DNA sequence: AATCTTTCCCACAGT
DNA sequence: TTACTGTGGGAAAGA
């Protein structure tokens, strides 16, 4: 029940 | 000598909505200490002084004759109430401060408790005592499986959580998930409250999503949204942590103070990990003899805890008062009766008193006290807002405000809207 | 039976 | 550079 609009912060890898 | 609020004073307040707000941000549970031990509350409770009213009051006090020392608000924190051990919070030059050294001993027999915030200015003029939401005392977190029977320890989808990491049993290494400067980072000094939303397994990635009701279980797809910034992390699967492992086959209900792992849905065993202040993506090594276990990094283990917020907003409508502003009434919702004899508005909340009056804009309504959590009032005629309106011509939205006999205005952030 | 609650103690970092 | 003190986590004992 319900819709949410939240921009996604992508965690990054390394090297 | 106290004075009632006048329409002129009400009008004036409504012109500049300069309120003084007190926020107490904290965890819903607390682990107890025993043998002289001090098992500090994590995350630390946080008192924020919000609103244009604090500066307006600093200005008022300083013109009257107060020094910066005298005009500075002071806060002290404690538990309800023990033998009166209250810690001073330092808000000097800060809009907020954390209660870094709070704890609860076995000596305390209370099953539940509230934090109390004693507030006054430098000159000692009282503000009042502000209470946190109910906090549950816990022996320690449940090592084995949890039941929905004691849901007081379960995590409901759509509620807020704090997530922290600690290395080598050290209070020093405590870093918390938090968003600042447009990024998710692991702060040693601040902490975020994230809504934890349950999504069905079939749910696709992206900015928009459908949330589902119920209690959070290990293996379920969740979404973590910061309650301030409004930013989320990609879809995660919440997973149980045995030690330096992440258990995949587990489907038990996620409980308070348990250690978690956040597997980034649809990745080659990538987990939400910490490296100093940075939030990264660390790949787990799968167990050689077990298909249901993956070895995870030490910064990939997160303690989960339910959080809550207490909010109190007040304004000296008739100038400084003798009596404290607290207990500040809080309005949860408004409803019509409707739709009976005359139009009645029902107020649901807490800290209601017989000496409070409901106001629609600068118009005082016939107010009837019921109990501390319920009040009834009569909606005024439209003609009280628009001269000679024989009916409601076009929609009018008016603020609903609770006013006290001595002049204190407590805004609700709720309005009443007239429609034909 | 299996849970929660209390006690106990080591690790690892402040004094 | 140590010994003294103190959170915090795990496991063990007791309710």
């Amino acid at each position: 029940s319900g819709l949410v609009k939240a921009p996604v912060w992508w965690p990054m890898k390394d090297n | 000598p106290p004075k009632r609020l006048t329409r002129e004073a009400m009008r004036n307040y409504l012109k500049e909505r300069g309120d003084q707000t007190v926020l107490i941000l904290h965890a819903k549970v607390a682990q107890k200490s025993y043998g002289n031990e001090k098992r500090f509350f994590c995350p630390p409770p946080c008192v924020y002084l919000m609103g244009s009213g604090w500066k307006k009051k600093k200005e008022q006090m300083e013109t009257d004759g107060c020094s910066e020392q005298e005009s500075q608000p002071c806060a002290f924190i404690g538990i309800g109430n023990s033998d009166q051990e209250m810690q001073q919070l330092n808000l000097e030059g800060k809009n907020y401060c954390t209660a870094k050294t709070l704890y609860i001993s076995d000596s305390d027999k209370r099953k539940h408790f509230m934090l109390s915030v004693k507030m006054f200015y430098g000159n000692s003029d009282d503000i009042g005592v502000f209470l946190s939401k109910r906090i549950k005392v816990i022996s320690k977190p449940s090592k084995k499986k949890q039941s929905l029977k004691n849901a007081d320890l379960c995590i409901a989808s759509g509620t807020k959580v704090a997530l922290f990491n600690r290395l080598r049993s050290q209070t020093v290494s405590t870093r918390y998930l938090h968003v600042e400067g447009g990024n998710f980072h692991a702060s040693s000094q601040q902490w975020g409250a994230f809504y934890i939303h349950l999504l069905d397994d079939d749910e696709s990635e992206g900015e928009e999503f459908t949330v589902r009701d119920g209690y959070i279980h290990y293996g379920q797809t969740v979404k973590l949204v910061c309650s301030v910034t409004g930013m989320a992390l990609p879809r995660l699967i919440i997973r149980k942590v045995d030690k330096q492992t992440a258990l995949l086959d587990a489907d038990d209900p996620v409980s308070q103070l348990h250690k978690c792992a956040f597997y980034l849905k649809d990745t080659e065993r990538m987990y939400l990990c910490l490296s100093q202040e940075r939030i990264i993506q660390f790949q787990a090594t799968p167990c050689p003899k077990e298909q249901n276990k993956e070895m995870i990094n030490d910064g990939a283990s997160w303690t989960i805890i339910s959080t809550d917020k207490a909010e109190y907003t007040f304004y000296e409508g008739m100038g400084p008062v003798l009596a404290p502003v607290t207990p500040v009434p809080v309005v949860e919702s408004l409803q019509l009766n409707g739709g009976g004899d005359v139009a009645m508005l029902e107020l649901t909340g807490q800290n209601f008193t017989p000496n409070l009056r409901v106001w629609f804009g600068d118009v005082e309504a016939e107010t009837m006290y019921r109990c501390g959590e319920s009040m009834l009032c009569v909606v005024p005629d439209i003609s009280a807002f628009r001269e000679g309106w024989r009916w409601v011509r076009q929609p009018v939205q008016v603020p609903v405000t609770l006013v006290r006999n001595d002049g204190v205005i407590y805004s609700t952030s709720l309005t009443f809207t007239y429609t034909p």
